């Protein structure tokens, strides 16, 4: 019943060991869900279990993606690709296609039930052992190894990735402008087409992908209010910066000075040519806040000048592929969140709002989670890397509930945020 | 008693080789204890000699450890567990009684010297290998091997449990109702099957073993009820501890006060009220096992107040898969909070307590919801269930320590109750500077060589003041300064504040704190009609500037 396709050897970095991470207990209705799926499975010859020889370890979960109906498995192979693919990252290269962003709109599909087909290397694959909780550590865990290319791994579509191109090839000739990025199980495909026809040069694509070797788009089927019908189309052409508002009429009182003064103050390690002084005289005068006292004649100088260094920076935009990017958001209003990618303190690459409504489901984590991929399809799409995320919550509260909102493939890494920030005030940038 | 199943296969850590030693030379007294050991041993087929072929060695120990009559031997493979690879390990903890069924009747069945018969891997018992030279060196290589896993041996334990997994698996799956826990060397059998029908299993589970190369001495049945698991005290319907006799000295070292410490923990499972705070609190003076401490009027307030609950033991019950799981947190003050988790009400599945720490300044709403967690993260670690909340914190406070805080938060099903400690908001800030109330420009400094600082202020209707401060922080003072600046302030005032820190502060509204200069602030807070604060650049300006820090002004240069 078995056609043994040969094995693309893998091998461990810097002298390293394979994994030896520790699983987060989890749910029951969840624990059953694995095994409802490990075991069916473990069937398909995809995965096996292994005795106690074999150390090593990895996280699982248990997603329901699409929607509500069943469930998904998920890994956090996490330590195994910041094990074997900072080598496999060379070795076997998969390159950024930096057009890629430039591109109308880009939408993503789970092309990534096709790599199962691949026997995975016998000689590495203990590194690709995973456990199944049990409820109140009873039983010992339910313990498999991977027998395939595992959905989770970084390295796998390295090594299929030549079949991704091969099997891609007459789509890719027949529209050459289109542009397709295999990042994860993710196949990043954009164009320039109308919101209908990028949406028709999909399914094109979906098609093909099901004829030429049965690797298929799960269906596209939800809708929340932003009228997700078919198509997770991110539009990069609606990349334009637009969060540190100045207050308006607020130039009025001290207090609105006394604020515009330290919000210009933190400004000044952004763009540092910044002047502040004959506005700050303004105030320099221990006086009632509420006294409305308008600016000096020089002051105005130093609002308009300063006012006009935001309509266009320069040497900030500049990313190095030698160091990773760093993602921290910020909670605002009731669905209005932001967030600062940079790399090196200040220097900001990319930024933006996560918005969300004022009735809607305003669960803080829905919208912290949720924040989170719309960064970093983002942050792929770009650069092609994932952020480390500075993150707005209780380790333990994350580590509870991330796996109930996380309708995405890779798990970006992340820290979680110590002391508070005044960054919040409006609108602002780090 | 050898086993016949499918054996595990080890390595030694790549590279490495196995140990290669030489034994003190022993005696007649010592051999001879030994020789007689080995060859029933071997008998048994445990052992094997081999020949001088093998390169590989290590020592005997023929101990004694309490002076009875049968001889016994060890070998420590301190070295050869340096060696050999690394398992998966089995030991992940312990499963927690309270979440633990009720299965009618129950047995335990020693597995003790049951690993001794589980066959080591056919390629790796060489390494094992140790020497029985004599006296008179007369027969230098009396040498055996080990055929089955050894006691100590890194793997044993983990193999073990392995095989002896694969061994109850047809039985598990013929009698699939009853059910097998097992942990070091004690096994539990347990059903809902009338006591005969329940010997019935244990009898046929005591043969199934039997046929597969391991012993179970056990006897009829074996051992029932009264349950010394892992400390625990465990009863076919009820759990608690038992031996639990923190005693009392008139001069400890933090030696036996860290033990007194453990045992009210421990306690703190089942019995509800209790606290280790001011015994804990001192324990912080971390020196060697020799110096001593005096027990506070604090600490043995609890010393005491904590043996009375303790005094008379409490019981606990078991789980019910169908029968709600649920939860609610009293205050027991100090930033001390206590949970009990109950499904039937006033039946005490499970109970501890939450004690933020070892990081001042805190918020309370925001304690409470920590801990909510503590629970969350532990329900599930054991009933895989979330409980649902009845907690002592109303809707609209929670919609705003919700809605207020920065770092998001979540808390599942939740409900509200009445209990005196009441949690909820005494006081909040402003957003909009207040009309005609007065405006303090505060300030505050210190010697950052000579302790000394200088805490104020200046109203706008020039309102001065200064208080000298000494044994001072650059903080402290700065903290103080507003506590000046709060006092001679009417009904609703506006702060103007030099510091990122204490405004920092003074946003999240904590409360208690044994900093009675921070407390101070907190009543003031709590007391005024209307408090605005509002910060600017320290060195840069703060407004008056020039005035301020400089009517504060002693000793420095800028
Ligand atoms: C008085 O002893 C007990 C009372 C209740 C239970 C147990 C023992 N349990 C057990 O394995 O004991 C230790 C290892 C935890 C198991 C089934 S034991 C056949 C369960 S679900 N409830």
């Amino acid at each position: 019943p078995i056609s043994p396709i040969e094995t693309v050897p893998v091998k461990l970095k810097p002298g390293m060991d394979g994994p030896k991470v520790k699983q987060w207990p989890l749910t029951e209705e969840k624990i059953k869900a694995l095994v409802e799926i490990c075991t069916e499975m473990e069937k398909e010859g995809k995965i096996s279990k292994i005795g106690p020889e074999n150390p090593y370890n990895t996280p699982v979960f248990a997603i329901k993606k699409k929607d509500s109906t069943k469930w998904r498995k998920l890994v956090d192979f996490r330590e195994l690709n910041k094990r074997t693919q900072d080598f496999w990252e060379v070795q076997l290269g998969i390159p950024h296609p930096a057009g890629l962003k430039k591109k109308k709109s880009v939408t993503v599909l789970d092309v990534g039930d096709a790599y199962f087909s691949v026997p995975l290397d016998e000689d590495f694959r203990k590194y690709t052992a995973f456990t199944i909780p049990s409820i109140n550590n009873e039983t010992p865990g339910i313990r498999y190894q991977y027998n395939v290319l595992p959905q989770g791994w970084k390295g796998s579509p390295a090594i299929f990735q030549s079949s991704m191109t091969k099997i891609l090839e007459p789509f890719k000739k027949q529209n050459p402008d289109i542009v397709i990025y295999q990042y994860m199980d993710d196949l990043l495909v954009g164009s320039d087409l109308e919101i209908g026809q990028h949406r028709t040069k999909i399914e094109e694509l979906r098609q093909h992908l099901l004829r030429w070797g049965l690797t298929t788009p799960d269906k596209k089927h939800q809708k929340e209010p932003p009228f997700l019908w078919m198509g997770y189309e991110l539009h990069p052409d609606k990349w334009t910066v637009e969060p540190i508002v100045l207050p308006e009429k607020d130039s009025w009182t001290v207090n609105d000075i006394q604020k515009l003064v330290g919000k210009l103050n933190w400004a000044s390690q952004i763009y540092p040519g910044i002047k502040v002084r004959a506005l700050s005289k303004l105030l320099r005068g221990t006086k009632a806040l509420t006294e409305v006292i308008p600016l000096t004649e020089e002051a105005e100088l130093e609002l308009a000048e300063n006012r006009e260094i935001l309509k266009e920076p320069v040497h900030g935009v500049y990313y190095d592929p030698s160091k990773d990017l760093i993602a921290e958001i910020q909670k605002q209003g009731q669905g209005q969140w932001t967030y600062q990618i940079y790399q090196e303190p200040f220097k900001n690459l990319k930024t933006g709002k996560y918005a969300r409504m004022r009735g809607a489901h305003t669960n803080d984590v829905k919208q912290l989670t949720e924040a989170v991929q719309k960064i970093t399809t983002e942050s792929i799409v770009i650069w092609g890397k994932t952020p480390k995320f500075k993150l707005p919550i209780q380790k333990e509260t994350w580590e509870t509930w991330w796996t109930e909102y996380w309708q995405a493939t890779w798990i970006p890494e992340w820290e979680f945020v110590n002391t508070p920030p005044l960054v919040k005030l409006w609108y602002q940038l780090e | 008693p050898i086993s016949p199943i499918e054996t595990v296969p080890v390595k030694l850590k790549p590279g490495m080789d196995g140990p290669k030693v030489k034994q003190w030379p022993l005696t007649e007294e010592k051999i001879k204890a030994l020789v007689e050991i080995c060859t029933e041993m071997e008998k048994e087929g445990k052992i094997s000699k081999i020949g001088p072929e093998n390169p590989y060695n290590t020592p005997v120990f023929a101990i004694k450890k309490k002076d009875s009559t049968k001889w016994r031997k060890l070998v420590d493979f301190r070295e050869l567990n340096k060696r050999t690879q690394d398992f998966w390990e089995v030991q992940l903890g312990i499963p927690h009684p309270a979440g633990l069924k009720k299965k009618k009747s129950v047995t335990v069945l020693d597995v003790g010297d049951a690993y001794f018969s589980v066959p080591l891997d056919e390629d790796f018992r060489k390494y094992t290998a140790f020497t029985i030279p004599s006296i008179n060196n007369e027969t230098p290589g009396i040498r055996y091997q080990y055929n089955v896993l050894p006691q100590g041996w890194k793997g044993s334990p983990a193999i073990f449990q392995s095989s002896m997994t694969k061994i109850l698996e047809p039985f598990k799956k013929q009698n699939p109702d009853i059910v097998i826990y097992q942990y070091m060397d004690d096994l539990l059998v347990g059903s809902d099957l009338e006591i005969g029908q329940h010997r019935t299993k244990i009898e046929e589970l005591r043969q199934h073993l039997l046929r597969w190369g391991l012993t179970t001495p056990d006897k009829k049945h074996q051992k029932e009820p009264p349950f010394l698991w892992m400390g625990y005290e465990l009863h076919p319907d009820k759990w608690t501890v038992q031996p639990i006799v923190l005693p009392q000295k008139d001069s400890w070292t933090v030696n036996d006060i860290q033990k007194l410490v453990g045992k009210l923990n421990w306690a703190s499972q089942i019995y509800p009220g209790i606290k280790v705070r001011q015994l804990s609190k001192l324990l912080r003076g971390t020196k060697a096992l020799t110096e001593v401490i005096p027990l506070t009027e604090e600490a043995e307030l609890e010393l005491a107040e904590n043996r009375e609950i303790l005094k008379e033991p409490v019981h606990g019950v078991y789980y019910d898969p169908s029968k709600d799981l649920i939860a609610e947190i009293q205050k027991q003050g100090q930033g001390q909070w206590t949970y009990q988790i109950y499904q039937e009400p006033f039946k005490n599945l499970k109970t501890g307590k939450y004690a933020r720490m070892r990081g001042a300044h805190t918020n309370d709403v925001k304690q409470l919801t920590e801990a909510v967690q503590k629970i969350t993260t532990e329900s599930i670690v054991i009933w895989g269930k979330t409980p649902k909340f009845k907690l002592p914190i109303q809707k609209e406070t929670w919609e705003t320590w919700w809605t207020e805080y920065w770092q998001a938060t979540w808390i599942p099903e939740w409900e509200f109750v009445n209990t005196p400690p009441l949690v909820k908001l005494w006081y909040q800030l402003e957003k909009e500077p207040i009309v005609g109330a007065e405006t303090f420009y505060v300030d505050g400094a210190a010697n950052r060589e000579t302790k000394l600082g200088k805490a104020g202020y200046v109203t706008n209707k020039g309102r001065q003041k200064v208080v000298p401060l000494t044994n001072t922080t650059n903080q402290k003072t700065e903290l103080q300064a507003i506590y000046l600046a709060l006092q001679d302030s009417g009904l609703e005032v506006n702060i103007v504040t030099d510091s990122q820190y204490a405004l920092g502060i003074i946003q999240a509204q904590p409360d208690k704190s044994e900093s009675e200069l921070v407390n101070q602030i907190i009543e003031q807070l709590i007391k005024k009609e209307k408090v605005y604060l509002a910060w600017v650049p320290a060195h840069k300006g703060i407004g008056g500037n020039q005035q301020v820090d400089k009517l504060v002004s002693a000793g420095i240069r800028k």
